[PDB]
């Protein structure tokens, strides 16, 4: 029990690890970017009516 | 009457208050050269005009304008197959112009004599994963949504080859029995393709059976939207008069949505959202239009429209307006491209919505629409469990999922590839749907009435 | 009268147009094109024209008739298919010999040779009168002789002239009514302006359910007739089948279909389709369309029909509601008119500030939606009539996040998901009940509770297994598998049950054509006692798979449910449903011990 | 008296300056149906009118202008409640005149007496989620942020109709001397919502306790915005005058933003993202003006205003600015209404951020503050208990995590859920939170007093 | 005539046609005020101006004009050395009368005789971490990139400091033959910031060689954008009277680009993405281009112009037009500050254009170059495996990955970490790279050739 014990502990650290790290700050950057063209699009527009 | 001024390559003209709406015009410019253009608009004591040849040599005092007092009618012939024509159907190999024992309008507003009488028949491209799974009616318009980073012009290519090859395989199906002609309109698409395209023709030997219509970017603007709603009239007369198959292939969308977007710089009329004009819908509509069975019940004519997503995604407005007008759509995709596929058609977005009413037993089976239905729910597991086995490891895979992750693979290699020159019979195409199938168990299976499997697997 | 001043789209400007007001129906050009002046900018009007340009010129004629623009609802509607600026389209197959409307060609509002058959109504000579009151009835087809004959909306006075019993025209006028000097003289079709909402004797509360027929539908949150509903699409996921669907199985007295601005082929389908098919009240000789007045606008034809189909297609729904007929209209879909006013938007060139879409989308999208509801029927006589609207939204750019959406689910008080991942896994249509809300439930199921079933404790529960699995479901795909509790696995398992029995139907039922309220309660009801008694079984000590080995032949019989239909115990009440509960208490019994 | 045009809702009307802003004019028609609008703008020789019955059908000469020569103003009177109105205030009750004693402004301030002094003193809802754990005090301005997920409009009602029977218990403890009233405002409704909120009222026997003023939804936008205006107004007099404490109750917010986007369509003003205006702020701090305590403070204004989200987004314009203007939020999710759970708050993310400031004694207990915090913080854990259950197992699990899923149960199915007709007193919700909280033993129960925590356990 | 109106720090003036382009114009105020202002936009008996003092409180008959009659032009001269002005060209600490020995328009291109023969000789400060990596030639043109919270100015400052003592010890090598002068133009700083640059250039002597321009933020916007010209034209003097090789610091980038933001939407021009302006690379390519060795050839012109991205990305429309126009960039990362660091240049994306052609032989080794693209690579391929040992921890991390990981510890301890007094020569930095990489085998280290990497390990 202790050496399985042993093996799976080391799997479910690195899985925490790899969410933490890499996964979550992707969401974050291509929502950004997104977002940045996004709004601007809906400004523009009332620029050029304005115009 | 005279040109009061230029805006962008719009031309406003100056002038009293008689010309007819879409009333051709003929600009007579100093260098021996005299062009015609169009009134886009008729306002009060002037006209706002796009000229058809050229974009420059419109002068103040210099110009004279005289009106032809007829409105833009293409004139129609149903021997204009067997002939190349550019965007306004002037020869460019001398001699061959349209020529007419009709003239009819090229709005296709006036006759449309639409059926009432929904796709019927069978249709198929050669293509297995299109005609199983997204299966061609006549008369249904079902769009090629494809994306750059692609040999998507090698794509649609493939399509025109095929096209006409494919109308014995549907004889002896009974889903044809009448002649079958091409009607082929390019726009903003390079010169080495628009020589592959002749070829294709000439291979086939319906170089006769078809017409070209050939429109270059170095071509006006208002010209390039034009050329498509001269072929669609064109294909009319010929699936209305004489109660033919037709298939116009209608290459490229995009190329259209541009010329369109460019225009509305100088007009009264305001452009909506992401600056594209809000009565983009309403133009795609008037060609979408010419499509479906025609009256006699025994022509129709099926649209085919090519699409390649410029930014690659389909949220974009180009593809996100033509989806909805359209039933259903039909994905390529660069993914399968990057492996080594062709053609590369991933299935998992693409559905057609008409498709199981059109089909029926007599030119397919019964089994079509089922066979159909089990494989897409196969491979969407199988395409979620791929992006988990990412990321976590294979810890999150079970039985059904590793199974799933070997099926995504074995379709995509075996059932979606084939050679340039290859072409499927629908019945084969079904038995190669079965073999895919015969990996799982029967009591995993549920989107199959357990009458129908039991029959055919 | 005025003088065209500019011609830009199928959009005509005319100058000189005065004592004119913002809803006309003019005479455009000297094509003589019928043309509302939508909006006026000083002298010049800006008018949309309902038949193309492609040749008109500047400086015609516009004539204004001296009144506004208008719907002809008189007899005859049913069992004839007419566009959405309602012009007979099968009259203008044979005339025209052109299928659709031909340009420059202009036909009346409904046909002026059909003779029909009048019988007096419940006024004689020298009587008062009013508005929906009904002053005779035509026996309109072989299904309904329901079509009542009513002084219009606004109306009152007393009846100089009552013609007799007999066969007359709908031109040939059969009643005068005087009210201060002659107020008109009438005859069988009437008027109504499609830009106000129809009066009424008072709206009531919503109380009765309608069944669509979909076993799925009711299961979650039961429809009304009455009501207010979303459907989400997505133009490639068989949203087409089952509104068609819906139509054929949903009974209604008069039924309006609406189509808002289709393919074409989707419109062609269902006139085909309806006389092949037949009704559920027994109807013959073309069954379904004998019950339904259709409108069919494709998008390919003017964009201003396309606005007004929505308008003409309300003013059906409420003049037969004054009739006292209950009334279904399915308007399909929502999403493409307002892809019509974002067009208006940018023709005209009106302000869009609705994220690139019209500034009244909203508001019109509210408009539409109030002239539905169940009501105490126009005139004194009292009957009980309503209209249940059933709208379909779809994209309109992003998944629910485009205008057209966010709007009508604030106005919407009854929503049934869609979900796009199991459309293509074929398991459509797929109610989420975090995607889907009824907020007159709780008077619905105190009204099944009158009709005989325990319903609302069958709905806690429903709820609760759809509910826990979503959460359950995150933690498998993360963590995966390799403990989940003995009570959640049951979870799961029945829930699939569930997907696969109701949520998957379509062509897939046999039966389906119209599914009773009690058969869906007792097909449900064996659900929710194998999940009470499964996990009461693992925690009085039994293992989990032990309880699947002997739960056994229940679980197919379960698994096999939605084939089989009412056959054995009543013509509503199932015994094969019945039987089953019985033998579920015997496996527990082997289960546990 | 010619009218010029009509460019959408807004109204141009062809008379000249001599009339002040916000004047009511009456359009005549020839179909003997008057409307007054009133002018949004006045120019030279031309106002623009919004007319609040109808926007169209008005003729350019069959037509007269008249000029009333009062600005708009509500007859304000005590003896107006109990009574159903329209969303100009005029009867629908089919009752008697509106009355008046004062005009009173609407137009966003009337007096504006609110004070420099803080909230104290509890003011009873009738829900034990908000009364308990989110402490509202008299003069604070909580928001309801709710979605379309929940049914919004019978929570609102909740509110209401369970407020106002909270007060003889608040008599005999002392809370309150004077009277307590409701105010409820509906806007842009559905019919059958209309009617629903007269009828809860009616069962409760809280109709005379209140005025509902109901806007229906096929009424204009313009009056639309202007029925909360109507109903603040009405209250600050009450309030003042005959010092009465005031909940006042406003639904929906978002149904008055979108109004209020939906004007401009000849303006010369650009709205900001989302296409929501720059100046959204403006607009809601509009209604938010009449709020707080009024001038002699033992009568107060109260406000809870209804924000519902239409796609679950907390990053949508409208709530983000509300946030930061207001004392606090309360959040209402999807998923425990799902579970089915009635009223499905879950006090997760909601807060009060004077919530020691509201509570006291005579209408609360000192005892309620340390209980605030033992109750969030055990019902968080709860949360995140039920995740860790679901991987580790019924048979592996903590007994700090038992416990805690043991409270999540109990605390949904008690605390949150209450019956439609069940009234919940502050006293009686803090005795069932003492019977949750007794299955942790002293040991972990540390945010509370030794002192109450020997009380009650 | 006199001044028709003022639309924000755009001026209507109406006055005749005959001003020339950017002629002068002065505006007399009733308020004993005299303010200058130069022609934006020549119309129709109108001018549009925009005022450099003032931005507000412009009048219409009250204020009245005189036009100077004489174009923009600074007068530039030589002996402006040790001189302190502001961001006009007036003393604020009372240094030296302007007077003239040429006068130069300000347009970006006063006489411009830049490069037709590229920069190939060696400048250094003395920091490896900017040297190395980025060979900066005597003319190129290299920012520093850097973002919010930040040191930006004190590294700025060590270049200043640390110049003029490094430049005598490369004179010998033939890195220089000639003396060295700063010319500081400080945009839209704060006081505080201000000060400190001057604090610098006293501190080491060198106040009486280099040129400061202080623009502040509260000083006119219009002010601001003429600050980096005037010091630019006065650049460019020096260069070519003295033969001196003038460094120019300009900073704040994104100060500059807020002021033309304001003259864009102000503007009658619609702006760019993102409310930034259409021509606003054009605002930017002015600088820029005024780069390279000027006539005599042994004078030049050298760009560090310092941005701090005011919204951390490199997404923003300032950095992405920035770096399109300059040979590289020298980025600065947050990480690297956080931890004690100092300078915290980081090296993992800073790039040289031109580092080729500024390496030579007879002042730099040849080996500057291979070694320098060693560093690059492994530094590079270091940083991601340490992120990645983070994830995998030591299942996945190989002998030669530990050797990497050690790199990055020692180069960033080391080649990073240097005082703001600690003064490097490029020899040095050499050798200290060739330990580093030594622990790496032969097999690995095979971007330079056997050659090189025998001769030295």
């Amino acid at each position: 029990a202790f050496i399985i014990l042993d093996e799976v502990i080391k799997v479910t650290n690195r899985r925490v690890n790899a969410i933490e790290h890499v996964i979550i700050p992707r969401t974050e950057n291509t929502i950004a970017y997104i977002n940045s063209e996004l709004d601007e699009l809906d400004r523009e527009e009332f620029y050029r009516l304005k115009k | 009457n005279t040109v009061s001024g230029v805006n962008g390559p719009l031309v406003i003209l100056e002038k009293v208050k008689f010309p007819r709406y879409n009333e051709i015009v003929n600009l007579t410019l100093p260098d021996g050269t005299v062009r015609q253009g169009q009134v886009l608009e008729i306002r009060g004591d002037r006209a706002i005009v796009q000229v058809f040849e050229g974009t420059s040599g419109i002068d103040v005092k210099k110009t004279t304008v005289e009106f032809t007092g007829e409105s833009l009618r293409i004139p129609v012939s149903e021997d204009m197959l067997g002939r190349i024509f550019d965007g306004s159907g002037r020869p460019i190999d001398n001699g061959p112009k349209v020529f007419a024992e009709d003239y009819l309008d090229i709005n296709g507003s006036p006759i449309n004599p639409y059926a009432r009488i929904y796709p019927e028949e069978m249709i198929s491209t050669g293509v297995s994963a299109i005609d199983t799974m997204n299966s061609i009616a006549r008369g249904q318009k079902i769009p090629i949504f494809s994306a750059s980073g692609l040999p998507h012009n090698e794509i649609a290519a493939q399509i025109c080859r095929q096209a006409g090859l494919v109308r014995p395989t549907k004889d002896v199906h009974d889903g044809h029995e009448e002649n079958f002609s091409i009607v082929f309109a390019a726009m903003g698409v390079n010169l080495e393709t628009a020589r592959f395209f002749k070829q294709d023709f000439e291979e086939n030997g319906s170089l006769e059976r078809t017409s070209l219509f050939l429109n270059l970017a170095n071509d006006p603007t208002i010209e390039r939207i034009i050329t498509p709603r001269l072929a669609l009239t064109t294909a009319e007369y010929l699936a209305y008069q004489t109660e033919r198959h037709v298939l116009t292939i209608l290459t490229d969308m995009s190329s259209y949505a541009d010329a369109l977007r460019e225009v509305s710089a100088a007009r009264e009329e305001v452009p909506g959202r992401r600056g594209y004009p809000g009565y983009m819908y309403t133009d795609l509509s008037t060609i979408y239009e010419r499509a479906g069975r025609v009256e006699g019940r025994n022509g129709s004519i099926t649209q085919i429209p090519i699409l390649t997503m410029p930014n690659d995604d389909i949220t974009h407005p180009i593809p996100d307006l033509t989806g909805y007008i359209t039933e259903g759509q039909i994905f390529v995709d660069r993914q399968l491209h990057n492996k080594g596929i062709y053609p590369p058609i991933n299935v998992l977005p693409s559905l057609s919505r008409l498709m199981k009413s059109a089909i029926g037993e007599g030119m397919t089976r019964k089994d079509h629409g089922d066979v159909s239905n089990q494989l897409y729910a196969k491979y969407a597991i199988g395409k979620d469990a791929a992006a988990m086995k990412a990321v976590v490891g294979e810890e999150a895979l079970s039985i059904e999922d590793k199974l799933s992750l070997e099926f995504l693979e074995k379709f995509e290699k075996t059932f979606i590839t084939q050679g340039a020159y290859e072409d499927r019979t629908v019945f084969e195409s079904l038995d190669q749907a079965w073999s895919l199938l015969r990996i799982y168990p029967k009591e995993m299976l549920n989107r199959i009435s357990p009458k129908i499997l039991d029959e055919f697997y | 009268y005025g003088a065209i001043y500019s011609v830009s789209g199928p959009v005509v400007i005319a100058e000189n147009m005065i004592g004119c007001a913002m809803y006309e129906l003019v005479k455009v050009g000297h094509d003589n094109l019928v043309g509302e002046v939508i909006r006026i900018d000083g002298d010049k009007a800006t008018i949309q024209v309902y038949e193309e340009t492609a040749g008109l010129t500047v400086g015609d004629p516009v004539l204004r008739t001296g009144k506004p623009l208008s719907v002809e609802l008189g007899p005859g509607l049913m069992e004839t298919i007419y566009d959405g600026i309602q012009r007979p389209l099968k009259a203008i197959k044979e005339e025209s010999q052109s299928i659709y409307i031909p340009r420059g060609i202009d036909t009346p509002a409904l046909d002026r040779t059909i003779k029909w058959q009048f019988t007096p109504g419940k006024f004689q000579v020298g009587d008062h009168i009013s508005g929906g009151d009904i002053y005779g009835s035509v026996f309109e087809n072989s299904l309904i002789s329901s079509h009542k004959i009513l002084l219009p909306p606004r109306s009152r006075g007393t009846i100089t002239w009552i013609a007799p019993a007999g066969e007359y025209t709908l031109d040939e006028k059969i009643l005068e009514v005087e009210f201060d000097g002659k107020k008109s003289d009438f005859t069988l079709y009437h008027t109504w302006p499609v830009r106000v909402p129809r009066p009424v004797t008072e709206k009531l509360s919503a109380d009765y359910p309608l069944l669509t027929g979909q076993r799925v539908l009711d299961a979650l949150f039961p429809c009304v007739q009455g009501g207010t509903t979303c459907i989400p699409g997505a133009f490639g996921c068989g949203k087409t089948v089952i509104s068609q669907s819906l139509s054929k199985y949903s009974n209604s007295d008069a039924i309006i279909y609406v189509g808002c601005g289709e393919r074409g082929n989707e419109m062609a389908e269902v006139l085909m389709e309806f006389p092949e098919l037949y009704t559920e009240m027994s109807g013959t000789k073309e069954p379904i369309m004998k019950r339904t007045t259709l409108v069919a606008n494709t998008s390919n034809m003017p964009v201003a029909a396309r606005e007004a189909s929505i308008y003409t297609g309300i003013t059906l729904a409420e003049y037969f509601r004054d009739q006292g007929k209950n009334v279904s209209m399915i308007a399909d879909s929502s999403s493409r008119w307002a892809e019509a006013l974002r067009e208006i938007s940018g023709r005209l060139g009106e302000m869009p500030a609705d994220q690139g879409f019209p500034a009244y989308l909203g508001a019109k999208l509210a408009s539409f939606y109030e002239r539905a509801g169940k009501a105490v029927a126009l005139g004194s006589p009292d009957r009980t009539g309503s209209v249940s609207i059933v709208a379909a939204v779809s994209p309109a750019g992003g998944d629910f996040s485009d205008p057209v959406t966010t709007a009508t689910l604030g106005i919407t008080q009854v929503f049934w998901g869609l979900d796009k991942k199991l459309a293509q896994r074929k398991h459509f249509p797929s109610i989420n009940t975090s995607v889907s809300y009824s907020k007159y439930t709780n008077v619905l199921n105190k009204f099944y509770d009158s009709n005989y079933p325990e319903f609302p404790v069958l709905r806690d529960r429903m709820k609760e297994i759809l509910s826990n699995a979503e959460e359950l479901e995150q933690v498998v795909q993360l963590v995966g598998k390799s403990a989940l509790s003995d009570s959640d696995k049951i979870t799961l398992d029945v829930a699939t049950l569930i997907k696969e029995d109701f949520l998957q139907q379509n062509g897939y039922s046999t039966y389906d054509a119209f599914c009773p309220i009690w058969k869906t309660f007792d097909m449900m009801r064996a659900f929710i006692s194998y999940h009470d008694e499964a996990q009461k079984a693992v925690a009085n000590g039994a293992n989990w798979s032990k309880l699947a080995d002997s739960t056994g032949d229940v679980k197919h019989a379960v698994s096999s449910s939605k084939f089989f239909e009412p056959s054995r115990g009543e013509k509503e009440v199932h015994g094969e449903f019945e039987k089953l509960l019985s033998t579920m208490q015997e496996r527990f019994a082997e289960s546990t011990d």
